[PDB]
RNA sequence: UCAUAAUAACUUCUCGAAUCGCACGGCCUUGCGCCGGCGAUGGUUCAUUCAAAUUUCUGCCCUAUCAACUUUCGACGGCUGGGUAUUGGCCAGCCGUGGUGACAACGGGUAACGGAGGGUUAGGGCUCGACCCCGGAGAAGGAGCCUGAGAAACGGCUACUACA
RNA sequence: AAACUGCGAAUGGCUCAUUAAAUCAGUUAUCGUUUAUUUGAUAGUUACAUGGAUAACCGUGGUAAUUCUAGAGCU
RNA sequence: AUGUGCGAAAGGGUCCUGUAAGCAGUAGAGUAGCCUUGUUGUUACGAUCUGCUGAGGGUAAGCCCUCCUUCGCCUAGAUUU
RNA sequence: GUUAGUUUUACCCUACUGAUGAACUCGUCGCAAUGGUAAUUCAGCUUAGUACGAGAGGAACCGCUGAUUCAGAUAAUUGGUUUUUGCGGUUGUCCGACCGGGCAGUGCCGCGAAGCUACCAUCUGCUGGAUAAUGGCUGAACGCCUCUAAGUCAGAAUCCAU
RNA sequence: AUUAACGAGAUUCCCACUGUCCCUAUCUACUAUCUAGCGAAACCACAGCCAAGGGAACGGGCUUGGCAAAAUCAGCGGGGAA
């Protein structure tokens, strides 16, 4: 079985009660009883009818509020394995602390310094032969 | 009816057939983006909470966040909306979309796991899928591998392995082209 | 009351390069130091070009069995504002009573897009011009709009009508 | 390859339905306005570098029907 | 004719109408006064609006419940077999 | 040929529809002589593109679901009715003003329960016996034949009962 | 022979409207109704159940049958060739 809500006045409707009215432009209205139907056909406004459910809600009479936004905003999860390498391999790329990493840096800069000095030495040799030419 | 279940943690997807209308009476009032307890689905699903992501109508039409109705409605879509890709800058097409209230009409539903239980799913939580591509912007490597401001970030680039099809030649490597 | 400058202020308030390619250079504290060339793409304002929109003067075929027309709900003007990229009865309020006409207004017909021009000839003319060039309008009939410097666009969208 | 971003798609081509100071022709004005692009000038009042998404992409779908598209994981 | 009695009020339920009288207001299109002249300056008048208010009124006369709300009445009078 | 022109009385007797009632003490529960009698027609699906027929065409019983005319009831829902003069709005006048009221034979308008009510709403409408027309069985008269002469079977919206 | 205006004159069609109708239902006042008081008239051969018959050719009375139980109240319009 099913139940419906009055279009004009918001009252509940069980099966068998009320009627269904179809307007010219294919819009279907339901009325719980004669009082709702008669008022609607006189072009009255529901907003100004004191006993309507919409009128009560519009004037905020007897109802409160609820919220749960900040509850669903705490959803955070964990990281996942990349395809670059094994997940355990990925972690150990930064498991170690800064000793071994620092030690490599001195060797690397020394390699960089050595190449620069060789370039300067090679350039001086290249300059000398060019002048000699 | 058909269900398409996905698991973002392990990154896996499966689809399950359900034929008992009595089993799915527990929704049919839930909206988009809400929480629900998946326990009444069955015994192996005890201790689960699900998130409702979306579904497909019997005709094939999808649902759109923000329209409160159990039926489907026509609207005037614009740029940035969810179920339309314009073919030219500034187009606006009128289409039909399904409301955000679940009902017995939908043809396929889809759900995601938010918190597991004690039992395991025979096809979903037993296999895990890795990510597909690592980071390539400069700030991402430093924060990812926890290096400091002066730790030669360029060296630590995750690389893939590719094999040339030519006479089984020794494979080589591929890299992400650090930017900025 | 132009160009330009000075003073007092203001702004959900902008712009003044977190951008890309080639070359490989010069200095002395020798530091992963400082300086240095030619291009591409952009950027506020002024000037120019392709323009666009309005606009002054004069010029159109037949008809009186069309003689008085325009202002209810702008018709002629004044004032204060709104709106547009800008002027304007373009629009909103208040106030005057005007504007055109026998030198043919207003209305009706056109098997009427306009012009450069075609056909025929003593001179004067008569007639045609949808059509290769210039200008205007339209994409079945009406209206409405997004993007952009530029559209009331239709090999773009929205609704009705008639077809399908 | 594919795809995001930029530009053009408002030019061309066709036709003459409507229109009688309307379009159009010669000749004037913008001290009454807009202008991408082209050309020439032009801007002293963490800084070895800042932040989140999204496409392409792997893999799971719906409808007899379309240059329809959904939800999950990267940049 | 002592009763799960009869009657009159009352309370509750269910229905009909649609927010009472009174008081108050930093509400109210403005007009007329009085001044120390005001961020609402007050005094007079003012359809209507907002709050106390889904409130007030009616409810069996052929609606329902009440031993557990109150007050009353009662083993007759006459005629006939 | 045309136009305008008064339509009287029932309370009596009987007939009919209903409602009381004296005699054998007052009551409760029953039987049933007699009188009355009631249901009707159509459509759709399947049988069926079948039987029949060269073709074109084109049926019927059983089964299922509905509908037309008629009859007897009922009011949960829908509609009608409003003196519930119940609640509200409003015109004129009268009670000095507000509140609360009178009058305008029910001032007027909106909503309106209860009761009554509508194929304008809802429910329901049975099967036994004997027969007519007709088709038959056994069988003479009249060695054969024959539904009839003796006997007998089936049988209609008919007749009589339930 | 035409004819503007006029008409409680006769006739036909159209728009609006409606219980005239499909198809009937409900409400109000005054009677009808019962009681106390008052209280007539028309009319009347005798009277008052039918079917068939014959008869002055359509009987309440005759012939043959059907039947048949005191006293009464509200309506009704077949008959008494009322
Ligand atoms: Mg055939």
């Amino acid at each position: 079985m099913r139940t419906y809500e009055d279009t004009f006045s918001g009252q509940r409707i069980y099966p068998g009660k009320g009627k269904l009215y179809v307007r010219g432009d294919s819009k279907i209205f339901r009325f719980q009883n004669g009082k709702s139907e008669s008022l609607f056909l006189q072009r009255k406004n529901p907003r100004r009818i004191a006993w309507t459910v919409l009128y009560r809600r519009q004037h905020r009479k007897g109802i409160s509020e609820e919220v749960a936004k900040k509850r669903t905003r705490r959803t955070i999860k964990s990281q996942r394995a990349i395809v670059g390498a094994s997940l355990e391999v990925i972690k150990e790329r930064r498991s170690m602390r800064p000793e071994a990493r620092n030690a490599a840096r001195l060797a690397a800069i020394k390699e960089s310094k050595e190449k620069k000095a060789a370039a300067q030495a090679a350039k001086k040799a290249e300059k000398a032969k060019n002048a000699a030419a | 009816m058909k269900l398409n279940i996905s698991h973002p943690a392990n990154g896996s997807q499966k689809l399950i057939e359900v034929e008992d209308e009595r089993k799915l009476r527990h929704f049919y009032d839930k909206r988009m983006g809400a929480e629900v307890a998946g326990d009444p689905l069955g015994p192996e699903w005890k201790g689960y909470i699900l998130r409702i992501t979306g579904g497909n109508d019997k005709q094939g039409f999808p649902m759109k966040q923000g329209v409160i109705a159990p039926n489907r409605v026509r609207l005037l879509l614009s740029e940035g909306h969810s179920c339309y890709r314009p073919r030219r800058d500034g187009e606006r097409k009128r289409k039909s979309v399904r409301g955000c209230i679940v009902g017995p009409d939908l043809s396929v539903l889809a759900l995601s796991i938010v918190k597991q239980g004690e039992q395991d799913i025979p096809g979903l939580t037993d296999v895990v899928h890795p990510k597909r591509l690592g980071p390539k912007r400069a700030t991402k490597i430093r924060r990812f591998f926890s290096l400091s401001k002066d730790d030669d970030v360029r060296k630590y680039v995750i690389r893939r392995e590719v094999q040339p099809k030519g006479e089984g030649k020794k494979p080589y490597t591929k890299a992400p082209r650090i930017q900025r």
